[PDB]
């Protein structure tokens, strides 16, 4: 009986005679609305005029995260509240996913730097710049259509945050298990300045893969580009039902793991891979689900994780675990005795550590469930990291990262990290092999005329007259 | 006494000749709100001596010695010191009511000179 | 009775016991041998270990190119011989494309500069670069597959030098209309050095798209990276037949146009305007086919660019020109001499010159045609300028560029060039709105870590450390 | 009877046996210690072995600035006192400059920036960077020297941490009439943390040039680099007694000016241009000392300056002024009267507006004294800006220098800014046409090797084999 | 009786009346014109309106080194011709210096690289660029002034070279040693194009320092940047006889030496020391002088070293060396004979390698005599190593300078190279830790107004509104 809302241009659509679904996401019932085909019209004459600079927009970012930051914001409450109910989180959980979302939404160095490395300057969203032979403004693509997972709440920020600092218009599904984020981002914007382009920008709206697709087709059919999030089904879709000239960022599902590989102190070494196994409850897909140690004291380590696995089951606690994950949980614990593999876990079934041997059956519920192996060398490893599967690679002693990262890289690693980062995708560096915003930019060349020669030729570029003289290979260097 | 009446005439005499017969001094009494006539001898304007190198200016009981304020450029008590005025009045050449680079103390009239400004 | 080859590895593949397909380009007839499983297992087992960096890939091109340059070079011969035969070429535009083969080729700063400018740093492909707060490295993707398009083969060999930049290997799928250039580049690669690393990375064949999809969809799978270039039903063969999870750059069909403000000098605008129309016999996407003339001596320019038309029909003339293409040419002269549209037209029907009203009915073959209008102002040619179909938006004035390249790319132009400049693409700026060898790169990121503060914190990361004292929003900006 | 201290490691040094000297700032004794041979050899014998990256010193920094952010700090009241007293400021000209070395000490990215704009990356004074050709590393010059003027605190504080930034030894003569900000600064490092080497690179001292010779030029002979800040005879001092082969940065003093175009709001233009005339009572180098106005209304910019110059009257009040400058101040209006120069001047004189022809003969005392002159387009201007004298060209519409900023570069600006900007000297600029910490670092390159060939030649580099076979000219280009 | 001319604007001066000087360079007689008042006049009214882009420039020097790539050039072979007979080289070290001015001139890529290694950009001497928070072009300083040395031509030729791709006026004085290469560059540009700006820019003349001062400091007081390339009392002239606001570049004396870490091919090793020893007759900075052995066949390295040597004396002979140079190097070869040094020499004496201990005496001539030392770690060399003195590290291994390069910064290296490349200075490196042509160009900045916020306050800078309401420390971060 709970009613979630959905904006289109900037505000609220009177969803009063709108017709209602039900999804049940925690035990509780929540309505959305179901869009019609006004609502399709209004998506499709959304025009907004956007003229502001970077300095600007990520000034209105920044506005945004210090209202995120006070406590007592009435929609941060509400937020988290939701958080806490409808997908299960922990209140710690649920407090720190608004805490990220402030401290995203309020780190101007980050955003600048995201633009500066990924586009090569962040002027080039609004002046000309002389690349080389030419000047290259970075324009956007306009009604960009956002496609969310579920697992992840920081993931749909970040892409709607990316949308805007290249200046597109947002148009955001939200995911069937968090339709929570997308609504108070839109709204936080509405509730700082109202007339600002980039509140204008947002439209938030639910459909399901269940339903008649005529509306959902219209929808995506003004795009001019999409990025999908899901898994593969999720992408199938998206890639299924995009106008074939228009482009799809595809961040699919991943697998991480961790590598240990001698540490001297074991301590910080367990305390990272114990924050890479239960942030987000192990539902990212930055979150370590094989652990490979090396070295000669495995047991230590296991019993140091162990210790930070009970720590973190008291400063970040769980979900709230329906009756089959619980039974997958006992079950999976019951296949891993049966085959010697040095089970331990924690108080509630809190977290699972299974000690199997390289290569061995092991099945892996996303719970907080993780399987540590003896490598004894970097060798054994790389067979296990394919190429667009394996996301975060992450390395406990960071230092070790550099006499791996070179292998790793070639195995399809796409991320190295120090263990109590992976969460912290940062900034100047890639999302799955990829600068996202360079795909949500169209650049836009004005090249210099011909009496601007190039660097190999020194000869003004007169075609014709070349053509005529019949004089071309005098000139190739 | 009838010292200061001397200077008092003579002066006044000058300030209104002066005053008359050219009118860069009339132009720059009347930038100071002066008159034709005024009775004192302090109402009477005085340009600085560093004028004497930009523009060409031309038309002893006889000069009034004052020792001015910087901020005011009004004369000061007799001990303390100041900026050195002088209201010569032998002159018909050119306006002698200038004010020095000098600062001094002035006794009762003996002049001292201290320092120059810089 | 011509056979062409098919190369996998780095050599012609033993196809005496294939089955042939004869093609009949330009009323002659070819025989291409057609894939068979065999030839698939051969691709799926192709790796070539390629450690070189961009210094000795442009070099090896370089000394490519410099085969190319010599007009002995019996490969060229060839295939100027090729292009005249089978694509109809004449003479003139055949050794034009073989020298602009080698022109590109030996153009050593010009790849540099592309590398430089679209990855930003030209040894990003081979060493770690410290971006910011990570260490970035640029990896290939790896058997990068090619579906060429036909009208213009430097877009071919642009496409696979672009792969070869990034250490790419590519499986060549060549047009049915141009199945010459990239055997022909391919079987250079060999003639320079057959166990070089390049060479090593060619597989050029052919598959149509009537045939039994089995194979073709086998090769498409090990792709990694999908460059399709044909026009509409092209792209959505290379979207339906393609993994979800792999990328595809498409290069969709484009129209372009010109822009003649108001020249002082009308002759080397009418020169770069018959450029323009004239390479490639108009066959281009960045071909002018609509010309907007601005000023008061729109007659005066006509004179002008039929003057360089008929002097463009001799140093570069037209193809061949099948019966349907010169019934076309007849019937669209008479479909616009029936509407007072000022028709002119060279011998042998070389070109045709239309002044319509701007907006008008005007029939569009690409064989040399071209319709001007009068606007009055740049106002009345935007509504005219697509998101995605127009490409280049040719301004004759070079200097009118800097007064209109805002409300053009506002519009979607994608290029502005000086119209004696629209078949090169200037180094450092993009190709339809995208900066290709962005997309055929993995960015592999090395983050370092949680000692090393972000730009607004100033606070060691230590996640676990503040989650379990409770202090996050006192370190948000 | 107030001592000063003197710092020569990290620390203050024992100066109870040293020969004192005061020196009578303003009306008010001093008592700075005379440096000996035994400090002399300390200062040789400093060596601080400094391996803090980027990053590290950024937040020490910003640890330094939230320090001095506390107005209960004691160190920042003792500052703010010494100012008023010994320097003559007001109450809050003493806050205010308290307040900007706050400022510019805690503006990591404009730290960060500063390093990236001036040495092309931040990262370039830890690491090989491969630029082209090449690897390179940006090192310190080491015992870095700086001779202060004493007009603006915040030039030597920013040469400070120019010096600190680039990882270099500071030591720093004060001036004879600020020995108080150099002081602080050290010590509020001291403060910080004493056994960092930030702290532990400080030596503030202080000599005259009336003194003997043999100690200052001792101090000199161990400089490596040396910044010179004060007018003419102190930049000569510098130059003649600086070892031949160690680089100077010379900051000698210039006059700026400010050109009003035909400002549409007078008010803003108003209040920038007193913004720019009373800060730092019109010493610094950046100080508006005449105004050239264009248009048509110059007497209503003419009142609304004097309504901003006596709001300055208020919110940031004058100096001390003595008796001479008092006098001056007089007599200078005095002679302006006397030419019809239009004349206005404040209560206790606190500022001076004159209205004078332009080229007209007009004497400057920088209390807070501006000539504005009328000349009616931006040729008259350009004869009275010079190559080495022009500092600052405040333009007050900031629209109107995109169209005078080429001709002002061309006659010696260096700096072109908003009227209310002239002393922030905004990230990624330069000051006196000098981005300073180019000449702070050494760059040390590590070139590679003949087998990497250049991007002209694509031949190895073999000398000697091509000495013997003779063959140089077939490579060249 | 062989006259040198004198070249002013852009052409010689009529010095038929002028007053001359011999000079006696190879015990050959040279007349040089004696500069008067009208020559420092004509000097002081020179001002060149210098509109060129970077690509103008640079395709005016590759026409230049077109002109200069001809063996049949009149200009070329006159200098080889002076090179042989008034230097003493020999006529292989002539032409190949002839050589290396064309292929100096050609590389085109080069030049472009070197402007954007070290200014940021190619295009920073023409547009404003946003690098950030400003808008910044790099302006000329105008007349530089070149105090040539007199060993290595390409150092005055490259200096010329820096300056005119900053678009400076070149003032050269050419040194008592080598008054051909200027006046031959000149010249040169003349031939090519005698109106250009380029060749209006040069100015070539000759003073000595036994001479009356006036003539020569008047022409040095009109620099506004000078560039000094002698040795000790060279640079203290420059500096004594310079206006104190004026910059200078110095390029003082240095001592490069090898280190041979422990070579399995050992006869590329032995070329590229040779090479090094060799080149310019060992009397360049860069040039070899002292060998650091670490290993274990020091002495298979002596033979291969004489072998290499010995065929250095026929591919490249020595010059002429005058009757106390030939005293010299036999005196030396006794003074290391009589300390059991193993001492080896060629015939005429040609070459001098002498195996001395680590820290032992031994005189120095530079005529091609090297000291190799047995060392045994990197730490032993390390102390032979000074500031400002050691330019060039050459290791031998190339790869294990990456293990040597961080120490050797820290030690004053400046330089490390492959042995067979030390007078190549690689683009993108640095000379003598400096990059020159960031001091021969003016920074100006134009900075953007107040609406534009900082990255770290995110509030418009309105210093009078705060100042007003009393507000500055709540905006500091």
């Amino acid at each position: 009986i709970k009613k979630i809302p959905m904006i289109i241009g900037g505000a609220e659509r009177d969803t009063s005679e709108h017709e209602y679904r039900e999804l049940t996401l925690n035990s509780y019932k929540v309505s959305i609305p179901i869009i019609n085909q006004d609502d399709v019209e209004a998506i499709k004459s959304q025009s907004v005029e956007n003229n502001l600079n970077i300095n600007q927009i990520v000034n209105f970012l920044y506005t945004v995260g210090q209202k995120w930051k006070s406590e007592n914001y009435s929609r941060r409450l509400t937020y988290i509240r939701d958080l806490v109910r409808f997908l299960g989180y922990s209140p710690e959980m649920a407090k720190l996913e608004a805490n990220w979302i402030s401290m995203i939404l309020s780190s101007k160095s980050a955003l600048y730097d995201i633009v500066e490395t990924e586009l090569g300057s962040r002027h080039i969203v609004d002046e000309w710049l002389p690349q080389g032979d030419c000047y290259v403004k970075a324009m956007p693509k306009g009604k960009s259509v956002h496609l969310l997972a579920g697992n992840v709440p920081l993931s749909g920020v970040t892409s709607i945050i990316r949308a805007i600092l290249t200046k597109n218009e947002c148009i955001i599904k939200t995911s069937s298990a968090d339709p929570f984020t997308a609504i108070a981002l839109a709204s936080s914007f509405i509730d700082t300045d109202e007339h600002h382009p980039i509140s204008r920008s947002m439209s938030v709206m639910y459909w399901s893969h269940n339903e008649d697709i005529a509306i959902p087709q219209q929808i995506m059919n003004c795009a001019d580009v999409v990025v999908s999030w899901g898994g593969y089904d999720a992408i199938k879709w998206a890639t299924e039902h995009t106008p074939v000239n228009v482009d799809i960022l595809k961040f699919g599902p991943k697998k991480s793991i961790a590598i240990v590989d001698n540490p001297v102190d074991i301590t910080a070494s367990a305390i990272g891979v114990a924050h890479d196994i239960c942030f987000y409850d192990q539902q990212a897909c930055f979150s370590t689900q094989d652990i490979y140690y090396i070295g000669d004291n495995i047991d230590a380590f296991f019993d140091e994780l162990v210790e930070q696995l009970n720590l973190y089951m008291d400063i970040l606690p769980k979900g709230d675990q329906t009756f089959d994950e619980k039974a997958s949980f006992s079950l999976i614990e019951k296949e891993c005795q049966f085959a010697k593999y040095k089970v331990e876990k924690g108080d509630n079934q809190s977290w699972l550590l299974v000690k199997s041997p390289l290569g061995s059956f092991g099945n892996q519920p996303l719970a907080r469930s993780a399987y540590i192996h003896h490598v004894s060398d970097i060798s054994e490893i790389t067979p296990y990291i394919e190429n667009r599967i394996t996301q975060t690679v992450t390395v406990t002693p960071w230092e070790s990262s550099f006499k791996y990262r070179d292998v790793l890289a070639s195995h399809g690693a796409e991320r190295i990290v120090e263990s109590g980062m992976n969460n912290i995708f940062r900034v100047g560096g890639a999302h799955d092999g990829m600068r996202p915003l360079q795909r949500l930019v169209k650049y836009i060349s004005h090249e210099r005329p011909y009496t601007y020669s190039t660097k190999d030729v020194a000869v003004k570029i007169e075609q014709t007259r070349y053509l005529e003289e019949d004089k071309f290979l005098v000139f190739v260097p | 006494d009838e010292q200061e009446r001397i200077k008092h005439k003579l002066i006044l005499e000058s300030f209104r000749y002066h005053y008359n017969n050219n009118e860069d001094y009339k132009s720059f009494c009347n930038t100071q709100g002066v008159d034709e006539n005024i009775s004192s001898l302090d109402d009477i304007p005085v340009f600085p001596t560093s004028m004497f190198k930009y523009a060409k200016i031309c038309t002893p009981p006889w000069v009034y010695a004052r020792a001015l304020d910087p901020v005011t450029l009004k004369p000061v008590e007799d001990g303390q010191e100041g900026l050195i005025s002088y209201m010569d009045a032998s002159s018909t050449s050119y306006p002698t009511f200038i004010v020095t680079d000098d600062i001094g103390i002035i006794h009762t009239t003996t002049i001292d000179i201290v320092r120059r400004l810089n």
